[PDB]
């Protein structure tokens, strides 16, 4: 495998749910957006992300249908309920 | 259901002062941005300034990147909203004070606000002014009035004292209000754009130095 | 301070003070001499490119020293360098002494940190050692050419009071070579006055150079034009 | 109680120049025996003054009680100092509007989480007027008194300590030409380390006022009696269960929603700092405690660390920043 | 989808920052940096280079095993990159430097270091002397100049104005920064490389001689 | 669909739970009104 998305996927789900909350490291940050790259479910917090760099840009009108898509992506990622101010 | 000419004049009141060319200042109720928005949302040609102000709902903080068709498209339908000059840089006003109320809180006390997030690099004072100077020196005169040429200076004096009386019936007062909150909004609508830090400070001193004489 | 100075007729008591800023005085006396300091030197720097050319080069610098083999022409250039850093130093005698040796290095382990070029007499004559390599690589590096380097008042004040190819990258180039010649024509000057002993002393530890030179160069340097530091001490030494 | 350097060292009696108010009671804060709420008998329907009682001690060197070296722009239509002996008395107008009504920090519990952003503003501001070198000790609670409007929020006099610093890199000598000679401003060693200590510690007093604002029961965090440890008070109370090295905040009866975790400081940061601040018992012998809180030596820097880390995820609890640090 | 010119460029100057081959000294933040990273991944030529980043993860204390075919690979990936010379002990800096970024958690503040632990022993300086100049003795000297040979000075001061005028355009100060910075890194990486201890003591006081003379 | 109307609802929501029961800001009243023109 040209990089084991295991341990991409850990660091996503914990630094997600850590800032969630509120000893980690740059290159975990690496792994995490590595794994965002890789998992086309996620992708679509991929654009989010990749977005917020230069300025905080904005977040595109998004679809019922998509907001609710993006939420059960995260969800998996977790198991509690989540909504929309814990993704901003 | 929405009266149209109610909702109608107040967005236009509303982006009236958020633009301000309306030197006139009257109060601003949530009822009367909430008109604003209720008309925004009934208007198909102005549905394009509707999702703009839900782009300033958001983090307000791109450049909102929009092809050049939809530029002169939002600057006709700002103008036939206005109703009057309206651009670019009175669009980019319009969104960041519209993102600024957005963002403030309810509030029984109302608040004073300055104008920025328009126009990428927090420029000295300094550096602006040698930049300036650098073209200017470079930029030849195209005119030019040769010796202390008179002054035509209207001996008229009928005329003097009509114009006198025609300005008479005008409140001094109130065009001195006007003139000066005029440059104000001027000079600071310049320090932002040219996004040079605006010195409200020295911009009072102004005034000071006035009073003093 | 301020300097208040009297307008007197004597017929009357008729006095009319008219005080004066010193500032504005000295701001025009430090701009001429910067002015001034900056022709001396671009004039010391068109000088030396004039008389590198009338040594017939074709290529640039650049170049030049990315050659492998020519020793003739890097060695000439060498002794061009060291001659010129010895006549405007000591205009007196605008030559080098008659004879000399070259060696080119060509890697690292020949190499040495700090003062790649250097002098060693062969108990005859003094030898250079040259350091190509590094040295090459030190010139194809890229240079702040497109960004602005820097009290804010008094440069602001001075603002508004204000066919051979050579681009601004060539001169910060030869600027370049210009001060590592310098430097180590300060330790050949190091060996020639004070033995090869106080020569390693000064390798090794430069503040001696001031001690060394107080007798010499204050009787001269253009690098002493600026200021200059290490970034951050502050939270680097800590 | 009064002696004199006269061979026969006299009795003095301490006669008091003015007439203390009889009526030494407070609405505002009924408990306090040393405010005085005063509703000036005259927008005017809601007029206001207040006098508190406080010992001369908090007076410095030129005559002016230290708290008041923080107030600019000072919002409160009157304020001054006054003495009566030992005792001293600050005396506030204000006038609200007829809508518009101050209330006491104490057991505010308010769930307005935008008033609680206009207090904290108003704190934070206030204490960084303060100067980097100048520390600072308050011998009441810890934290700051303060009264409040929806509308405006107005500090209330407070057990303030003006103690200054010099960071052997603005020379410790004011007092004038002639008169330095004689006497000098004591200065201590300022150091990077007490200084963060001092950041930190204004950190702390504005975590525990905004935890005085959330609480609808007394705040012992801002307790500094020497019967109770701040030991003991974490011992029996605990750490926070969403996180051991939390203490158990998340669980106190708050005015609005809890916060739960989010009010859970770290533990020893906050041990470490009550024992520094139990520095103010003694100003004057200061290396004991001037930079305790910054003192070691890994374990402390790491900790120190994920105290920045709390402090930090508070302010971005309202969008907040930590230049204030 | 993103720009991908935008995040070459950002890799460029990274790359062009940590090799401390170009002068200019620009601040990069963790968005550089992974926007630098994804330039390199998406660039199928420089997968290798991609792949010695992710290698870089772990404590990057080894020199990685890489066949002399696979070095010609990732030196031509770079010579692409960087658009220029540059060698091995270049990668070695990359991977230092770029993993030196890895170990370090967020930080509120750029942390400034040196450059250290490229190429085993740990070693000084007067060793460091006396075996250069026994090498140097081993190897036989090049080139021979005699004769007392005249400096060239150019007496004609026509074409000596015209170089002075052709660099009187050129903003000295930037050129003592970049040369005195240029000093600086090379110095540092001669000795970091060398494992000699780069003696930033010593080059302080270089400058305070420089002052002081 | 032109808005997010979930967002717009949650806030509609929550604001007028918050004036019957008893920390909002002007947003989220026009999106509240937003919401329920919607609705």
């Amino acid at each position: 495998e040209l990089i084991n998305m295991r341990r991409y996927r850990n660091a996503a789900r914990k630094l997600i749910h850590h800032y969630s909350l509120n000893e980690y490291k740059i290159s975990d940050v690496v792994m995490t957006m590595i794994f965002l790259l890789r998992s086309e479910k996620y992708h679509s917090l991929f654009k989010l992300l990749e977005t917020t760099f230069d300025d905080y840009t904005c977040r595109p009108q998004m679809t019922q249908v998509q907001t609710d898509t993006l939420l059960d992506a995260v969800r998996s990622l977790l198991s509690t309920t989540i909504d929309l101010t814990t993704v901003d | 259901l929405i009266n149209m000419r109610r909702y109608r004049n107040a967005a236009r009141k509303l982006i009236h002062h958020y633009s301000l060319n309306s030197t006139s200042s009257t109060e601003y109720k949530i009822s009367d941005v909430v008109m604003t928005m209720i008309f925004l949302l009934r208007s198909e040609k102005y549905h394009s300034l509707f999702k703009l102000l839900e782009t300033t709902f958001d983090d307000y903080t791109c450049r909102p990147q929009m092809t050049q068709v939809q530029t002169d498209t939002l600057l006709d339908a700002v103008r036939s909203l206005l109703e009057m000059t309206i651009d670019l840089t009175t669009v980019d006003i319009m969104r960041s004070s519209f993102a600024r109320c957005f963002n403030s809180p309810i509030m029984r006390y109302a608040k004073i606000v300055l104008l920025q997030n328009v126009a990428d690099k927090r420029t000295t004072l300094e550096e602006l002014l040698i930049e300036r100077g650098e073209k200017i020196q470079m930029l030849q005169p195209q005119q030019y009035i040769n010796s202390g040429t008179e002054i035509p200076f209207c001996d008229d004096a009928e005329f003097l004292n009509r114009l006198l009386k025609h300005i008479d019936p005008y409140p001094l007062s109130r065009m001195y209000y006007n003139a000066a909150n005029t440059m104000f909004y001027t000079t600071m609508e310049n320090y932002a754009v040219s996004n040079c830090k605006f010195n409200i400070e020295d911009y009072n001193n102004i005034f000071k130095v006035m009073e003093n004489i | 301070n301020k300097v208040r100075t009297v307008t007197e007729i004597v017929n009357s008591d008729e006095k009319i003070q008219k005080t004066y800023e010193l500032a504005e005085f000295d701001l025009k006396n430090l701009s001429s001499l910067e002015s001034y300091e900056t022709l001396k030197i671009k004039l010391a720097l068109s000088k030396y490119m004039a008389m590198l050319s009338t040594l017939e080069m074709t290529q640039p610098l650049l170049e030049i020293f990315r050659n492998k083999a020519d020793t003739r022409q890097i060695a000439a250039v060498v002794f061009s360098t060291l001659a010129f850093i010895h006549n405007r130093f000591h205009p007196l005698v605008t030559n080098f002494t008659n004879k000399m040796e070259f060696v080119v290095t060509e890697t690292n382990d020949t190499s040495i940190p700090g003062e790649p070029i250097l002098f060693t007499e062969n108990e005859g004559v003094l030898l250079c050692s040259v350091d190509r390599p590094s040295i090459v690589k030190m010139l194809s590096r890229e240079f702040d050419t497109e960004a602005l380097v820097n009290n804010c008042n008094v440069r602001i004040a001075k603002t508004f009071g204000a066919d051979f190819s050579i681009t601004e990258v060539e001169a910060t180039q030869y600027l370049t070579l210009l001060l590592t010649v310098e430097h180590a024509y300060l330790h050949y000057y190091i060996f020639k006055n004070y033995g090869v002993f106080e020569y390693c002393k000064s390798l090794t530890d430069h503040s001696l150079f001031t001690n060394k030179l107080r007798s010499t160069m204050s009787t001269n340097l253009l690098l002493s034009k600026f200021k200059f530091t290490i970034e951050d001490f502050d939270k680097i030494n800590s | 109680p009064i002696k004199l350097d006269l061979c026969a060292s006299v009795k003095l009696t301490p006669f008091k120049p003015m007439r203390p108010p009889k009526p030494m009671q407070c609405w505002i804060h009924p408990r306090r025996a040393n405010c005085k709420v005063t509703r000036p008998r005259n927008d005017n329907e809601n007029d206001m003054l207040h006098m508190t009682v406080l010992n001369s001690v908090f007076l410095n060197e030129h005559a002016k009680l230290y708290y008041r070296h923080l107030l600019r722009n000072d919002q409160a239509e009157a304020r001054k100092t006054i003495l009566n002996a030992d005792s001293v008395y600050e005396c506030m107008l204000i006038r609200p509007i007829r809508t518009e009504h101050f209330r006491s920090v104490d057991e505010a519990g308010e769930h307005n989480m935008s008033v609680l952003k206009i207090i904290i503003d108003a704190v934070i501001k206030y204490i960084g007027k303060l100067a980097d070198d100048e520390y600072i000790l308050i011998a009441d609670r810890m934290y700051v008194d303060l009264i409040y409007s929806e509308f405006r929020a107005i500090i209330l006099p407070q057990s303030a300590y003006i103690i200054k610093g010099d960071y052997a890199e603005d020379v410790c000598n004011e007092l004038e030409y002639p008169w330095k000679l004689i006497t000098a401003n004591n200065c201590i060693v300022s150091t990077d380390e007490s200084r963060q200590s001092q950041y930190i510690y204004r950190t702390f007093l504005l975590y525990n006022t905004v935890l005085t604002a959330i609480l609808k029961q007394n705040n012992p965090f801002d307790v500094i009696a020497e019967n109770t440890s701040i030991s003991i008070i974490v011992r029996n109370l605990g750490s926070c269960p969403n996180n051991k090295d939390r203490v158990k905040c998340c669980d106190l009866n708050y005015g609005g929603v809890p916060p739960g975790h989010v009010m859970c400081p770290p533990r020893e940061i906050t041990k470490k700092f009550f024992h520094y601040a139990k520095w103010v018992r003694n100003p004057n012998k200061y290396k004991r405690y001037s930079e305790l809180i910054a003192r070691q030596r890994d374990v402390s820097q790491l900790h120190l660390l994920d105290w920045e880390n709390f402090m930090g995820e508070f302010s971005s609890y309202f969008g907040l920043h930590a230049h204030n640090v």
